[PDB]
RNA sequence: UGAAACUGCGAAUGGCUCAUUAAAUCAGUUAUCGUUUAUUUGAUAGUUCCUUUACUACAUGGUAUAACUGUGGUAAUUCUAGAGCUAAUACAUGCUUAAAAUCUCGACCCUUUGGAAGAGAUGUAUUUAUUAGAUAAAAAAUCAAUGUCUUCGGACUCUUUGAUGAUUCAUAAUAACUUUUCGAAUCGCAUGGCCUUGUGCUGGCGAUGGUUCAUUCAAAUUUCUGCCCUAUCAACUUUCGAUGGUAGGAUAGUGGCCUACCAUGGUUUCAACGGGUAACGGGGAAUAAGGGUUCGAUUCCGGAGAGGGAGCCUGAGAAAC
C-alpha cells in the first residue's frame, strides 16, 4: 505495497496500491524526502513530482527521520523525540524503528505531493475538502478575507448550517485577543493599583522620617537639661 | 612555623585591605573579635601574627549550645587536639557507678599553648572536620 | 519516609483539642498556618466538638461556601485554617465575636465577645529588622508583616492593630511590673506581674510573676505574652480571670454550687 | 439514537500470600528553614504581535490518519502489510487589548538649585547576578550622585515596611538570559437586549480545558527509643569508600549517593562484627492471685513478592509482573 497519499493545497486524500515489484525497485533507498520518480514509480503518474514522506513497515513499526540506517531497532524515547507517547510529565520507554531508508519489509509509506504531474488521479488532484475548520484572530482573518485594520471581525468571522431537522442553529467562535469597553478595563485598573499603590509608600516613608527624627531632634535640651 | 606562608597557597584572614598607595602607618591589619559566653579573647590574638580560619578569634567560627571540659589526653596534631571527661553513671539495679570516659576531637589556635595534663573549658561549632566539633576557649596550668 | 506529611493519626492531636478517642480513625490537620501548629486549632473543630453551631464534616464544609466567618476580618474557605492564640473569629448570621484565648485548667476557650472588640489584637514582638531598599520591621507571633514601625518598639513585647488595616496602635513594654499571659508548659491558661526576666545566654531565660491569689513562679522568657499593666489587663479575660486551683478548692465550687 | 474506533482518563488501587529480612522491617513520636505532588477545593494572568501610516485569517488557518473500504500473505497467536479516503478538546501553529505608569537612550535649548518632543522595553513562567527585605532606646559634622519644598538665608517636616524560635524566607527592584511556559481556532443548554434594522453593536446560563499559587489525598526520606538465640563467634571495617573535609556531577531533593583530590578516622565486654531463626512486624491470643511464661503465617495498620535475576516504556503515580 500500500501507499499513503497527501496531495496537501486540496488537503486530499487518497490510498493506491501496488502490488509489481519491478515497478516498486525504486523509492528501495532515497532517506527521509529525496523525491521519488513517477514514470518508474506507476504510469497512472507521468510527470508527476512524488517528496518521500515516511509512514508503516512488517511486524510493522513507525519509522524515523533521524535514524540513519535500513537496519530493524530499540532506543530511550522522550517526551520530545516522535515514535512516541509519553504516559507522565517525566517518563521515558523503550520501543523500537526500521529507518527512514527504505528498503524491501514495508506495507505502506508516504508520496507527498510537490509538482503534480500530467496524468490525471481520480479521487486526490478532482476532489477537494474545505477551508476542514477556520482560523481565529481577526489582528488571522485584514489575513483571510481581508476590514477596508479598522471596519472590524464579528462580520466576516467564519461560523456554522446547523441543522435540529426544524430549526437550524448557529455555532460560532469567541476570537480571544479581541480588545472592550470589558478588556481595555482591567491596562486600565491596573495603572491606577501602580500609581495607587505608589501615593502610599513615599508617603509613609517620610511620615517615618519626621516623626523618627520628633525624637532624634530632641535627643540633643535631651541631654544638657532633662 | 611562627612562618606564617608555609600551605604554597598563601595566607589571609578574607576581606582584608592594605594601603600600599595610601599615607602607609601600622602597615598590617587585624581581623579579630570575642567569643562572648562569658568570655576573658586573649593577648596573643590580637598581637599573634598565624592565621587559621579555624580560630574562634582570628576567623570565621561562630560557638554555640555545649559549654564543657576536661583532662588533656595526647597532643601531637598539626593545630589540633584531644580530651577525656571521665565521668559517672547510674544503674537502676545494684542502687552505684563506674568510671566511664569518652575521647574528644578538637581544634587548636596558636593562641595556646597546651601540653598535656592541663584542665580544659571548650566550645561547640558548626562541624570542623571528619569527627571534630568543638575549639579550645580557655586553659589551667601548674 | 520522603516529602512531607500531610494527615495526622487521631492520638497524635494535641491533648487540649479534647478530641474524642474513637469513631474518627483520622483527626485533621492545619495546613501551612500564620500560626504554631500545636497551640493551635481548625475551625472544623470549633464550629462541632466545641460550640456546635456543626453537627457533621461536611455540614462545616458548607457554612464556610456560604464566605459567612471572618478570621482577623477576613473570610476563609479553609476548612483547615490554622487558627490561634489571640484570634478574631466573627459570626456574620449571629454579631456573635469569640477572642480566642485559653482556659484556666488547662483547655481552648468558648469565649464570647462585646462586638466592639473584635476591632483590634494583641500583634508578639518576634524580631527586628533594617530589610528590603533599607526600611526596617517586625514580625508578630500572629506569622504576620509589619512596616514603618517606632524605634521605641524593642524585641520582647505585644502591637493592638486595627484588622480593617494593619496599623499599630499601641505598644507595651517589657517591665518589673506589667501583667502577663502565659501561653504554653505546666502553666497555660494563666496569668499576672513580672515580679523578676533573669537574663544569662546561649539561649534560655527565665521568668518571675505571681497572680491575683498570690500564688507563685518559674517558667520559660519565650512562652510569656505581655497584654496590659496591673489593672486594664488591652482585654476580655475568661472566667476564673485565668487563677488555678489546688484541686482542693475547684472541688468545692461543684459541691457551693451543688444545684436543677 | 447508537456498533466500531479516534482521543480522554482508568488499570500503580484492589485482593492474595509471607520466602526473604535482626537496627533492617516495625511501634511510639520528631522534622521538612531538605524536596515532587493526577485529581478535589479555593484564588488567579487586558501592555501576547512587532521598529507599531496603508500587516500578520481571528466571521476561527493547515497537515495527516484510525475506523471503514477494498486487494492480501500464515501451519499458527488479541499477525498485520501496500492503496483511496474523513473529523477532532488528536496532531501541529497564531492574532486579540485598556488606561496608566514607570524605566534606559536622547533630536533641539542653556550654561541652570539642568529641560525636553517621542523612541523602545516593562504582560507572565525560565536562568543568574545583585539588592532591599528595616525597628534592643534617645542626640553633633563633611560630603560622593541631589530625591522632596524653595519665605531664593536652607533645608528635609507626617516619610514605606509582612511572618518566623530561626533564614538569604515571603514578594517586589535593576542589567540581561531561554532549541520561550502561558496566555482559549473548542463544547451542550438558553436562545434575548436595542438599535446607528447589516440576519450586525450586545446579551443569559452551564461544561471542558488551562498558567501559576495554595490547598489536599499523599509519597519520599527522617530524629530519637525499642528487637529473639549464640562467645565451641573477641575485635571489626577502610580489594573497590570504611570516617570526615572542600568542589562538582547525580536526584524531585539532602548525603561518600558517586567521583575528583585531600585528612585517618568510625564500631567494640554497657556484646560490635560474625553463626543460627522451623522470624514478616505490631495491634493483640492462649494462660488467667499477684510477678508471669509461650504464641501471634492468618479478618485491621505497615512492609515484601510475584518462578528466578536484572534493566526501562508509560505516566502525577510502577523497578509494575
Amino acid at each position: 505495497m500500500k501507499l499513503n497519499i497527501s496531495y496537501p493545497v486540496n488537503g486530499s486524500q487518497k490510498t493506491f496500491e501496488i502490488d509489481d515489484e519491478h515497478r516498486i525497485r525504486v523509492f528501495f533507498d532515497a532517506r527521509i524526502g529525496q523525491e521519488v520518480d513517477g514514470e518508474a514509480v506507476g504510469d497512472e503518474f507521468k510527470g508527476y513530482v512524488f517528496k518521500i514522506s515516511g509512514g508503516n513497515d512488517k511486524q510493522g513499526f513507525p519509522m524515523k527521520q533521524g535514524v540513519l540506517l535500513p537496519t530493524r531497532i530499540a532506543l530511550l524515547l522522550t517526551k520530545n523525540v516522535s515514535c512516541y507517547r509519553p504516559r507522565r510529565d517525566g517518563e521515558r520507554k523503550r520501543k523500537s524503528v526500521r529507518g527512514a531508508i527504505v528498503g524491501p519489509d514495508l506495507a505502506v509509506l508516504a508520496l507527498v505531493i510537490v509538482k503534480k504531474g500530467e496524468q490525471e488521479l481520480e479521487g486526490l488532484t478532482d476532489t477537494t475538502v474545505p477551508k476542514r475548520l477556520g482560523p481565529k484572530r481577526a489582528n488571522n482573518i485584514r489575513k483571510f478575507f481581508g476590514l477596508s485594520k479598522e471596519d472590524d471581525v464579528r462580520d466576516f468571522v467564519i461560523r456554522r448550517e446547523v441543522t435540529k431537522g426544524e430549526k437550524t442553529y448557529t455555532k460560532a467562535p469567541k476570537i480571544q485577543r479581541l480588545v472592550t469597553p470589558q478588556r481595555l478595563q482591567r491596562k486600565r485598573h491596573q495603572r491606577a493599583l501602580k500609581v495607587r499603590n505608589a501615593q502610599a509608600q513615599r508617603e509613609a516613608a517620610a511620615e517615618y522620617a519626621q516623626l523618627l527624627a520628633k525624637r532624634l531632634s530632641e535627643r540633643k535640651a535631651e541631654k544638657a537639661e532633662i | 612555623e611562627l612562618t606564617v606562608q608555609s600551605e604554597r597557597a598563601f595566607q589571609k584572614q578574607p576581606h582584608i585591605f592594605n594601603n600600599p598607595k595610601v599615607k602607609t602607618s601600622k602597615r598590617t591589619k587585624r581581623w579579630y573579635k570575642n567569643a562572648g559566653l562569658g568570655f576573658k579573647t586573649p593577648k596573643t590574638a590580637i598581637e599573634g601574627s598565624y592565621i587559621d580560619k579555624k580560630c574562634p578569634f582570628t576567623g570565621l567560627v561562630s560557638i554555640r549550645g555545649k559549654i564543657l571540659t576536661g583532662t588533656v589526653v595526647s597532643t601531637k596534631m598539626h593545630r589540633t587536639i584531644v580530651i577525656r571527661r571521665a565521668y559517672l553513671h547510674y544503674i537502676p539495679k545494684y542502687n552505684r557507678y563506674e568510671k566511664r570516659h569518652k575521647n574528644v576531637p578538637v581544634h587548636v589556635s596558636p593562641a595556646f599553648r597546651v601540653q598535656v595534663g592541663d584542665i580544659v573549658t571548650v566550645g561547640q561549632c558548626r562541624p570542623i572536620s571528619k569527627t571534630v566539633r568543638f575549639n579550645v576557649v580557655k586553659v589551667s596550668a601548674a | 519516609a520522603r516529602g512531607p506529611k500531610k494527615h495526622l493519626k487521631r492520638l497524635a492531636a494535641p491533648h487540649h483539642w479534647l478530641l474524642d478517642k474513637l469513631s474518627g480513625c483520622y483527626a485533621p490537620r492545619p495546613s501551612a498556618g500564620p500560626h504554631k501548629l500545636r497551640e493551635s486549632l481548625p475551625l472544623i473543630v470549633f464550629l462541632r466538638n466545641r460550640l456546635k453551631y456543626a453537627l457533621n464534616g461536611r455540614e462545616v464544609k458548607a457554612i464556610l461556601m456560604q464566605r459567612h466567618v471572618k478570621v482577623d476580618g477576613k473570610v476563609r474557605t479553609d476548612t483547615t485554617y490554622p487558627a490561634g492564640f489571640m484570634d478574631v473569629i466573627t459570626l456574620d448570621a449571629t454579631n456573635e465575636n469569640f477572642r480566642l484565648v485559653y482556659d484556666v485548667k488547662g483547655r481552648f476557650a468558648v469565649h464570647r465577645i462585646t462586638d466592639e472588640e473584635a476591632s483590634y489584637k494583641l500583634g508578639k514582638v518576634k524580631k527586628v529588622q533594617l530589610g528590603k531598599k533599607g526600611v526596617p520591621y517586625v514580625v508578630t507571633h500572629d506569622g504576620r508583616t509589619i512596616r514603618y514601625p517606632d524605634p521605641n518598639i524593642k524585641v520582647n513585647d505585644t502591637v493592638k492593630i486595627d484588622l480593617a488595616s494593619g496599623k499599630i496602635t499601641d505598644f507595651i513594654k517589657f517591665d518589673a511590673g506589667k501583667l502577663v499571659y502565659v501561653t504554653g508548659g505546666r502553666n497555660l491558661g494563666r496569668i499576672g506581674t513580672i515580679v523578676h526576666k533573669e537574663r544569662h545566654d546561649g539561649g534560655f531565660d527565665l521568668v518571675h510573676i505571681k497572680d491575683s491569689l498570690d500564688n507563685t513562679f518559674v517558667t520559660r522568657l519565650n512562652n510569656v505574652f505581655v497584654i496590659g499593666e496591673q489593672g486594664k489587663p488591652y482585654i476580655s479575660l475568661p472566667k476564673g480571670k485565668g487563677i488555678k486551683l489546688s484541686i482542693a478548692e475547684e472541688r468545692d465550687r461543684r459541691r457551693a454550687q451543688q444545684g436543677l
